[PDB]
DNA sequence: CGGGCTCCTCTAGACTCGAC
DNA sequence: GTCGAGTCTAGAGGAGCC
C-alpha cells in the first residue's frame, strides 16, 4: 500500500484510501488522477503515439465520437474500434487505396463496472488476407518491445495467444501486477465480417490494394489500456524512488535556490530557457517554506523527478550550478551554458 | 547371385558393381590372411555375430575410360585441367616489360602497351593472368582498383567511383559495380576476394574460368600450423627448427622472401585503401596503383617458383582438379537475406537492452555505497575505485512583463558567457567514481547513451555487481588464476592458492570444462549455465535475474561474435535481365524480390591437411531454438526453379582409418576388431559407432562424435573423463574414470591403425596414401625430428579425406558434364558437398552423387589394394534435396530472431532426404534424360 | 462554402458533404475530423497548453471524468469547471496554501442541441478578492493576445465586454467569420458562490494565504471553443491556399520523387526529418505521378508550408528542389541543409 | 598429448599528443 | 615541460565449424 500512499502524497492518485482500492482502480471507478498521473498519461500518450503514427508512413490519426446515436436512443462508446472501422472508407483515398495502413486514437471509453472509464489507444490495421498472421506477429513483435522499453523490468511484460469464440487468430499483452496478471493491450485478427457488416452492399468500395491485387483487408485490430497501463508503470518503478522512464517522468527537472534577488533572476532565466527549449520544469525557488537539502531529495525522488538544479552563490562567480540525478544519487558540477544540451541529449538518447 | 560374402562374411558390393568396377582377376587374400583376421577377430569376440543382409543394387554405371579405376580418375581429371596447366605454364614463360610511370586515370579497363602506352580495352582478354583487386573500405565493398599482369601486356582498371565524383553511390551492389573479367585460368595470393569482384561470377549459371591461388599452394607446398605459424612469427622476432628456413606464414612478404628471396617487399605506410577516405585514393593514385602493381608482379614471381614444386609433390591430376573446383563456390541468397539480417540485429539489440536495464539498474544501486564508506563493508566491491574528482576550474502589465522576461534572459546570456573560464576538454564525470566512470561514455560520443552503457557480462566488475556467488562464497578474480570464489576462514574444489595472499580467506578456481591448468575468463559461459540453474552458482538478486543473464549471454554469444562478418557479407543483386528464364517463369518468382549470391572468400588450402578455409561460411552455426540469427545457413536459399541437392559423408575418418588398418594387417575388409566394428552397423537402426557410443554413454551423437574423434587422435583417458563430465552432468568424478577405462584401456582393436599411421608419419616423405600427396616440407621427419607427432599422425587421414572431397568434386562434375545436368557446385564443407540444381535434375543429381560416393570409396579401396568394397559403406544414407541449406532436411530453423520457422516467416518447406533404393525408383537408375 | 469542401477533400474534416454544415460544426454535431484537422485542432491544443500551463508556476492540469455520478442517475458532463473546483481543496496543498494558482483544462462537453461534443479549453483562476479584476484583465489580455498570434487578420479576433443577469462583469471573446460574428471565447467573474455551494461549512479548508492573512478565492472562468477556434483559423487562413500559420499548420514538408536509389534518399530525408520533430508526408510511396502543378495545388490545399522534390541530379550534387506555400518561389538547395532551414523558418515565426 | 580452422571482446601495456 | 586523454598492439579467454 505504500505505492498508492506515495502516489497520493505526490499527487499521483487523488481521493483517500477508501476511493484506492485496486478494483476500483482497475475497474475505472476512481476518480481522476492527479497533475502528475495527467502528465504520465500524457507521456505514455506522447510515447504511443511516436511509435505508432508519427514514424508509420500509413498510420493515420482519426477522430471517433464519444456517443454513438442511434439504434431507442444513443450509448456511450466502449471500444475505439467501432469509430475507426467507420473511417476506413474515407481514409483509404490518403493512401491511394494501398495496404497496408492504420488509423490511430487515444481517447476515453466507458463500460459498466457505476460506470467505469478508460483511457485507450487503438490502431485499426487494415492488411491484406495473404500476410494477416505476419502483420499480426510483427504488430505482436512491436507492441510488446514498446511496452517493455519503457520497464525497469521487462520480464513482466508478456504475452499469450488466444483464440475467439469464433477461433479467428489473436494475442493478449499482460503485465504482472503483484497481484496477478491483468490484460493492458489485446491483437486480434479479425476478418473482413466486421467491415462486411458495417458496409454491406457491394464490396468494391473496400477493395485495397495487394500490390497488384484487390481485396478486402483483414482488420487487424489493436486496443491497449492507457490508465491500466500508467498503474502498471507506476508499479514497475516502485530509499523510495519512483524510478519511472526519462521519457515518461511527469517531471523533467526541479529548479532549487541555496542574494535573493539576483538568484531569482538567474533561476527565472533558466526557467523560462528550459521551459522554451520543451522541458517542464517543477519551480523549487518559490516554496518559503524551506526545508533541508536532504528532505528536498526524498521528495524530487518520490515525485520521479530526474534532476535537482541547485544555483548557489558560487553560480554567479563561475556559472557552475549543481545538478543531482534521481539514479546515481551524485550531483555533478556543471555550466549552465551546457545544462539544456546536457538535458536535452539525455533525454532523447534514453 | 547378386548378394556376395567375404572369408569374414561380411556383405561385399553386389556383382554386378563389382564386376563394372573391379572387373576380374583380383588375388585371394591367403590361408594364412583368413586365419589371422578370424583369430583377432575371435580374441576380441567379434566372429561369432550375425549380420542383416542388405538389398542388392544393379546400376549401369557410366563407362569407366581407362583400364580400371585410377586411370579413369587420371583421364577425368587430366581433360579437366588440361587447359588450365597450358595457362599456368603460359604463365611459366612470360616476360613483360618494365610498369609503366603514367597509370590511365579513365574508367574501365587500360591495356599498357611498350614503352608505356595506355590503350583503353574492354577486357585483358587473355587465358592467364595476375590479380589483385584494391577496395576503399571505408566507402563500402565495392571495388576500387585492379591491376592484373598478362604474358603480354600488363592491364589496370579503375572503377566509376574512384574518377567521379559523386555525393551518394547505391549501396546494393550491382553486376554493373564489378570488374570486369572473363576457359581462363586466374592468379593471386587471396584470389577468392580477387574473385568475389568479378562481374560475370555471380551469374546464376557457371562459368569454365577457375582460380588458383598462392596461399593454397604455399600451405600444399611449404605451409605451416597455428602453432607452428605462432612459432615461427616469435623466431622472426621443440628443439627442432629447421623447419624455419624452408616455411613462412600467408602474408605475401613473407612468402615471396621465402621462395624467391629477393629484396624485402614494400608496403604502405598510410594503409589507404583501409583507414582512409576516396579523396586521399585520388590524391595518391600513381601511389596506390605502383603498390598493387609491386604486389601483383611479386604473386607472379612466387606463382612461378611454387608451381613445379606443387606438381612434384602433388602429382596426381585429382588433387589439382578438385582444387580448382572448390574455388567456384556460389551461394544464392534473397530479400529473404536483408530481412534476416535486419530481424536478426533487431532481436540482438532487444536482447542487449534488456541485460543492460538490470546491469544498469545494479550498477546504479551501487553507487549509493560510497556515502558513508559503505563500501568497505562489501565483500564484492571492497577494491574498486570509489574516489572522486573535483572539478577543472582555470498581475504584471504587458510592459513589465515584457521587461521582466527581457531582464532574465539577459542576466542568465551574461553568465553564459563564462565558458572561457573552464577549460576546454570537458571533464568525464568527476563526481562519480572511478569505476562508474569507466562504464560510461563521454558526450563527444556520437552514439552516446545515458547512464552506464558500456558494460557487460564478460566484463571483470559484472560478477562483483551482481554478486554472484559459487556455494555461498563471493566470486573473487585472480589475474594470476582467473575468477574464482573466497571461502571465509584463516571445500576442497579445484584446490586453493595462496598467491592472492587475500587476508582471512581462501581462493578456489571455478571449475574449468577443460583442467585446472586452464582459467576462467568469464562466469557467464555455456559451461556455468548448469551449475547456476542447480544452484552452486547464485545470485545477489536471487530469482530469474541471475539465470536470465546467462541464458541471454548464450543467445547472443554467437551473433555478437558474427554480426561484423555476416552483415559485411559482399552480396550482389542480380538484376531481371541477368537472370535465367527458368527463375522468372517459375511460380515461386517474386516480382518486388531480390534475387542475388554470396561468393565465399574460400582458401582452398588454408590448412596443412591441405583444408579449405572461409572466415564466416566454415564457421557458420546450424539452426538452434536458443542461439540468436543462427539461421546463417538457411537464408542461403536456392532461386525459383533450383533446389540445393547435396549429402554429407557417413563416418569419413572412422572409415579411413579402418580400410588403412585392415590393409595394413591383411588384404580384406574387417580384418580387425576396429574395421569389423566399424563396418558392422547401419544408420537408420541407430547401431553405427556413433550412434552405439551415443547409447552406451549418455551424451548426443555430436558429443559422440567429439570422443571418438578425440581417442583416435591422442586424447588421453583424464580428456575422456572431462568430455563425459562436460556434456552429461549425472555421472561423478568416479563414474566418468569407469567409463573412460571402458573404452580406452579396453581397445588392441585399434592397433593396427596406430601402427599404419606411424608408419606413414615416420617415413621420411609422408604421402597420402590414395593421390600421393605429399605433407608440407615444415612437417617432414629431418625437418621437425620427433616434434608435431599428432599433427603429422592426424595429416595421414585428414589428407585423405580432402583427396576424398577432390575425387567426390571430380566425379561429379564428370557426371554433370557427360549427361547434361543442369546445375553447379554450391558449396563444400569439409566433409559435405552441396549442388544448386535444377527442380527438373534433382533425383538425377542424387544418382550422380550416389555413384560419386560409390567410386570414391571403390578408389580408396583399390589404391590401398584391398580389391572390394563392403556394401555398408557403398552408397550415401540419404542425400538431401531442400530448398535451402540446413544440416536436416526437417528442421523448421526456430530461433529468437526466427521463431515462427522457416516455413510461417519466410516460404521455404521441408525437403526430402532419399536414400540410393528410392532414387533408382524415381529416375529409373539411369542418369539420361 | 468552397473552404468546407477544400477542408473535406483534403481530410480537415471527415463524413460526408451533407453532413457537414455550418450549424452542425458550430454545435458539435458533426461526424468528426479528418487527420489533418485532428493534427490541426492537437497544434492548437500544444499552443494554447504552452501559452497558459506552461510559461508560470500557479497553472496545472485538471483530470475531470465525463460523469458526474450522484444525486443531480449520472449525466454527462457540460463544462470543466465543476472538475477544477472539487480538486480546488487538493491544489491548495499543491502550492503548499499558497494563493493564486489556475486549474486549466482542455477536454471534450457535452451540451444538448441530440448531443453536441465540443473541445473546450478553460481556465478556473483561484485568486483572493484584492486582486481580482487585475487578474482578470490580465488574463482577457494574454487570451486575446495568443488567438491573435496565429492569425492573419487579426482585426477579426474582436473582444466585448457583458455583464450576465447576475450582475458580474465578464468578457467575450468573438471570431468575425464571413456569415457573422461567432462566440469563440467567454470571460466571467462568478466569484466564491460556487465554491461556497459545493463547500457548505467548515470554511477553514477553504482558506489560503493571500501574503499573511487567509482568504476564500474567487473564480474566474475563462472558457474557449477549440473546435470554433479551428474553424477560425481555417477561415482566416483562407488561387487555393490554406496559409496556416507554421506552428498550427499540420504537414510542414510534401517529399515526392531510378526509382530504387530516390525511394532510399527520400527514406533518409523522411527519417532525418521525423527524428528531427518535422512532420512530412511521404508522397514519395506513390507510384502513379500528375503533373507538379497538380501535385502543387493538393499541397497548398493541405496547408504544407513546403514540396520537397528529389530527382535525377540529386544523387550527383545533392541538390533539391524546394517550393513555397507563401510565395510560391522555387529555389535549389542542398538536402543536408533542409532540416535547419525547415527549424529555423518554424522557429522564426 | 585430439586434430585442423575461424574470429571476437576485453584488458594491459606502450605510445603519443595536446593543454595547461 | 608535465601530464592526462586517445591509439594502437597484443595476449588471453570464449566461442562458431568440421
Ligand atoms: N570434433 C571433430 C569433428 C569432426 N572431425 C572430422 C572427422 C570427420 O571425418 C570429419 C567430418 O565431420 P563429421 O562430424 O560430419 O563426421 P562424420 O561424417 O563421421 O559424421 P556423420 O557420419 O555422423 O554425419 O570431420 C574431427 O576430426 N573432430
Ligand atoms: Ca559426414
Amino acid at each position: 500500500e505504500a505505492l498508492l500512499e506515495i502516489c497520493q502524497r505526490r499527487h499521483f492518485l487523488s481521493g483517500s484510501k477508501q476511493q484506492l482500492s485496486r478494483d476500483s482502480l482497475l475497474s475505472g471507478c476512481h476518480p481522476g488522477f492527479g497533475p502528475l498521473g495527467v502528465e504520465l498519461r500524457k507521456n505514455l500518450a506522447a510515447e504511443w503515439w511516436t511509435s505508432v503514427v508519427v514514424f508509420r508512413e500509413q498510420v493515420f490519426p482519426v477522430d471517433a465520437l464519444h456517443h454513438k446515436p442511434g439504434p431507442t436512443s444513443g450509448k456511450l462508446r466502449e471500444n475505439l474500434l467501432h469509430g475507426a472501422l467507420e473511417h476506413y472508407v474515407n481514409c483509404l483515398d490518403l493512401v491511394n487505396k494501398r495496404l497496408p495502413y492504420g488509423l490511430a486514437q487515444i481517447g476515453v471509453c466507458f463500460h459498466p463496472v457505476s460506470i467505469g472509464e478508460k483511457t485507450e489507444a487503438s490502431l485499426v490495421w487494415f492488411t491484406p488476407p495473404r500476410t494477416s498472421n505476419q502483420w499480426l506477429d510483427f504488430w505482436l513483435r512491436h507492441r510488446l518491445q514498446w511496452w517493455r522499453k519503457f520497464a525497469m523490468s521487462p520480464s513482466n511484460f508478456s504475452s499469450s495467444d488466444c483464440q475467439d469464440e469464433e477461433g479467428r487468430k489473436g494475442n493478449k499483452l499482460y503485465y504482472n501486477f503483484p497481484w496477478g496478471k491483468e490484460l493492458i493491450e489485446t491483437l486480434w485478427n479479425l476478418g473482413d465480417h466486421e467491415l462486411l457488416h458495417m458496409y454491406p452492399g457491394n464490396v468494391s468500395k473496400l477493395h485495397g490494394r495487394d500490390g497488384r491485387k484487390n481485396v478486402v483487408p483483414c482488420v487487424l485490430s489493436v486496443n491497449g489500456d492507457l490508465d491500466r497501463g500508467m498503474l502498471a508503470y507506476l508499479y514497475d518503478s516502485f530509499r523510495k524512488v519512483l524510478k519511472l522512464h526519462p521519457c515518461l517522468a511527469p517531471i523533467k527537472v526541479a529548479l532549487d535556490v541555496g542574494p535573493t534577488l539576483e538568484l531569482r533572476q538567474v533561476c527565472q532565466g533558466l526557467f523560462n530557457e528550459l521551459l522554451e527549449n520543451g522541458i517542464s520544469v517543477w519551480p523549487g525557488y518559490l516554496e518559503t517554506m524551506q526545508s533541508s537539502l536532504e528532505q528536498l531529495y526524498s521528495k524530487y525522488d518520490e515525485m520521479s523527478i530526474l534532476f535537482t538544479v541547485l544555483v548557489t552563490e558560487t553560480t554567479l562567480e563561475n556559472g557552475l550550478i549543481h545538478l543531482r540525478s534521481r539514479d546515481t544519487t551524485m550531483k555533478e558540477m556543471m555550466h549552465i551554458s551546457k545544462l539544456k544540451d546536457f538535458l536535452i541529449k539525455y533525454i532523447s538518447s534514453a | 547371385g547378386q548378394l556376395r560374402h567375404n572369408p569374414l562374411d561380411i556383405q561385399m558390393l553386389s556383382r554386378g558393381l563389382h564386376e563394372q568396377i573391379f572387373g576380374q582377376g583380383g588375388e585371394m587374400p591367403g590361408e594364412a590372411a583368413v586365419r589371422r583376421s578370424v583369430e583377432h577377430l575371435q580374441k576380441h569376440g567379434l566372429w561369432g555375430q550375425p549380420a542383416v543382409p542388405l538389398p542388392d543394387v544393379e546400376l549401369r554405371l557410366p563407362p569407366l575410360y581407362g583400364d580400371n579405376l585410377d586411370q579413369h580418375f587420371r583421364l577425368l581429371a587430366q581433360k579437366q585441367s588440361l587447359p588450365y596447366l597450358e595457362a599456368a605454364n603460359l604463365l611459366l614463360q612470360a616476360q613483360l616489360p618494365p610498369k609503366p610511370p603514367a597509370w590511365a586515370w579513365a574508367e574501365g579497363w587500360t591495356r599498357y602497351g611498350p614503352e608505356g602506352e595506355a590503350v583503353p580495352v574492354a577486357i585483358p582478354e587473355e587465358r592467364a593472368l595476375v590479380f589483385d583487386v584494391e577496395v576503399c573500405l571505408a566507402e563500402g565493398t565495392c571495388p576500387t582498383l585492379a591491376v592484373a599482369i598478362s604474358p603480354s601486356a600488363w592491364y589496370s582498371w579503375c572503377s566509376q567511383r574512384l574518377v567521379e565524383e559523386r555525393y551518394s553511390w547505391t549501396s546494393q551492389l550491382s553486376p554493373a559495380d564489378l570488374i570486369p573479367l572473363e576457359e581462363q585460368l586466374v592468379v593471386g595470393h587471396n584470389v577468392s576476394f580477387d574473385r568475389a569482384h568479378i562481374r560475370e561470377q555471380y551469374l546464376i549459371q557457371g562459368s569454365r574460368m577457375r582460380f588458383l591461388d598462392t596461399m593454397s599452394m604455399h600451405m600444399a607446398i611449404s605451409g605451416l600450423s597455428s602453432f607452428q605459424r605462432s612459432l615461427w612469427i616469435a623466431a622472426k622476432q621443440i628443439s627442432s627448427w629447421d623447419w624455419l628456413d624452408i616455411s613462412s606464414v600467408n602474408s605475401l612478404a613473407e612468402v615471396h622472401r621465402l621462395y624467391v628471396g629477393g629484396p624485402p617487399l614494400e608496403k604502405e605506410p598510410r594503409e589507404l585503401f583501409v583507414k582512409g577516405t576516396m579523396k586521399d585514393i585520388r590524391e595518391n593514385f600513381q601511389d596506390l596503383m605502383q603498390y598493387c602493381a609491386q604486389d601483383v608482379w611479386a604473386t607472379h614471381e612466387v606463382f612461378q617458383q611454387q608451381l613445379p614444386l606443387f606438381l612434384e609433390r602433388c602429382p596426381h591430376p585429382v588433387t589439382l582438379a578438385g582444387m580448382l573446383e572448390m574455388g567456384v563456390s556460389y551461394l544464392p541468397v534473397n530479400q529473404n537475406w536483408e530481412r534476416y539480417l535486419a530481424e536478426a540485429q533487431g532481436t540482438y539489440e532487444e536482447l542487449q537492452r534488456e541485460m543492460k536495464k538490470s546491469l544498469m539498474d545494479l550498477t546504479n544501486d551501487a553507487c549509493q555505497l560510497l556515502s558513508g564508506e559503505r563500501y568497505k563493508e562489501d565483500p564484492w566491491l571492497w577494491d574498486l575505485e570509489w574516489d572522486l574528482q573535483e572539478f577543472k576550474q582555470k498581475p504584471c502589465s504587458e510592459e513589465e512583463e515584457f521587461q521582466q522576461d527581457v531582464m532574465a534572459r539577459a542576466c542568465l546570456q551574461k553568465l553564459k558567457g563564462t565558458t572561457e573560464l573552464l577549460p576546454k576538454r570537458p571533464q568525464h564525470l568527476p563526481g562519480h567514481p572511478g569505476w562508474y566512470r569507466k562504464l560510461c561514455p563521454r558526450l563527444d560520443d556520437p552514439a552516446w547513451t545515458p547512464g552506464p552503457s558500456l558494460l557487460s557480462l564478460q566484463m571483470r566488475v559484472t560478477p562483483k555487481l551482481m554478486a554472484l556467488t559459487w556455494d555461498g562464497f563471493p566470486l573473487h578474480y585472480s589475474e594470476r588464476h582467473g575468477w574464482g570464489y573466497l571461502v571465509p576462514g584463516r571445500h576442497h574444489g579445484n584446490g586453493p592458492y595462496n598467491d592472492v595472499d587475500i587476508p582471512g580467506c581462501w581462493f578456489f578456481k571455478l571449475p574449468h570444462k577443460d583442467g585446472n591448468s586452464c582459467n576462467v575468463g568469464s562466469p557467464f559461459a555455456k559451461d556455468f549455465l548448469p551449475k547456476m540453474e542447480d544452484g552452486t552458482l547464485q545470485a545477489g538478486p536471487g530469482g530469474a535475474s541471475g539465470p536470465r543473464a546467462l541464458e541471454i549471454n548464450k543467445m547472443i554469444s554467437f551473433w555478437r561474435n558474427a554480426h561484423k562478418r555476416i552483415s559485411s557479407q559482399m552480396v550482389v543483386w542480380l538484376p531481371r535481365s541477368a537472370l535465367p528464364r527458368a527463375v522468372i517463369r517459375h511460380p515461386d518468382y517474386d516480382e518486388e524480390g531480390l534475387y542475388g549470391a554470396i561468393l565465399p572468400q574460400v582458401v582452398t588450402a588454408g590448412t596443412i591437411t591441405r583444408r579449405a578455409v572461409e572466415p564466416t561460411w566454415l564457421t557458420a552455426s546450424n539452426a538452434r531454438p536458443d542461439r540468436v540469427g543462427s539461421e546463417l545457413k538457411a537464408m542461403v536459399q536456392a532461386p525459383p526453379g533450383y533446389t540445393l541437392v547435396g549429402a554429407d559423408v557417413d563416418s569419413q575418418e572412422l572409415w579411413i582409418a579402418a580400410v588403412l588398418g585392415d590393409a595394413h594387417f591383411a588384404g580384406m575388409h574387417g580384418c580387425t576388431a576396429f574395421g569389423w566394428m566399424t563396418l558392422q552397423g547401419r544408420k537408420s537402426r541407430g547401431t553405427d559407432l556413433h550412434s552405439k557410443t551415443a547409447t552406451t554413454v549418455g551424451i548426443s551423437r555430436e558429443h559422440a562424435k567429439i570422443f571418438n574423434y578425440g581417442r583416435i587422435y591422442g586424447a588421453g583417458q583424464p580428456f575422456a573423463e572431462r568430455l563425459l563430465m562436460q556434456f552429461n552432468h549425472r555421472l561423478t568424478q568416479q563414474e566418468a574414470a569407469e567409463k573412460a577405462q571402458q573404452m580406452y584401456a579396453a581397445t588392441g582393436t585399434e592397433s593396427e591403425m596406430f601402427n599404419k599411421l606411424e608408419s606413414i608419419a615416420t617415413s621420411d616423405i609422408p604421402r597420402t596414401p590414395v593421390l600421393g600427396c605429399c605433407i608440407s616440407r615444415a612437417l617432414e621427419p629431418s625437418a621437425v625430428q620427433e616434434e608435431f607427432m599428432t599433427s603429422r599422425v592426424n595429416w595421414v587421414v585428414q589428407s585423405s579425406a580432402v583427396d576424398y572431397l577432390h575425387l567426390m568434386l571430380v566425379a561429379m562434375k564428370w557426371l554433370f558434364e557427360e549427361f547434361a545436368i543442369d546445375g553447379r557446385f554450391c558449396i563444400s564443407i569439409h566433409d559435405e558437398v552441396r549442388y544448386l540444381v535444377r527442380e527438373e535434375d534433382r533425383y538425377r543429381a542424387a544418382l550422380a552423387l550416389q555413384i560419386t560416393n560409390l567410386l570414391t570409396r571403390c578408389m580408396f579401396a583399390y589404391k590401398l589394394g584391398l580389391n572390394d568394397l563392403p556394401q555398408s559403406v557403398a552408397f550415401f544414407s540419404a542425400v538431401d534435396i531442400d530448398r535451402c541449406l540446413r544440416k536436416e532436411v526437417t528442421m523448421d530453423c526456430k530461433t529468437p530472431s526466427n521463431p515462427t520457422g522457416m516455413e510461417r516467416r519466410y516460404g521455404i518447406p521441408q525437403g526430402e532426404a532419399l536414400d540410393i533404393y528410392q532414387i533408382i525408383e524415381l529416375t529409373k537408375g539411369s542418369l539420361e534424360k
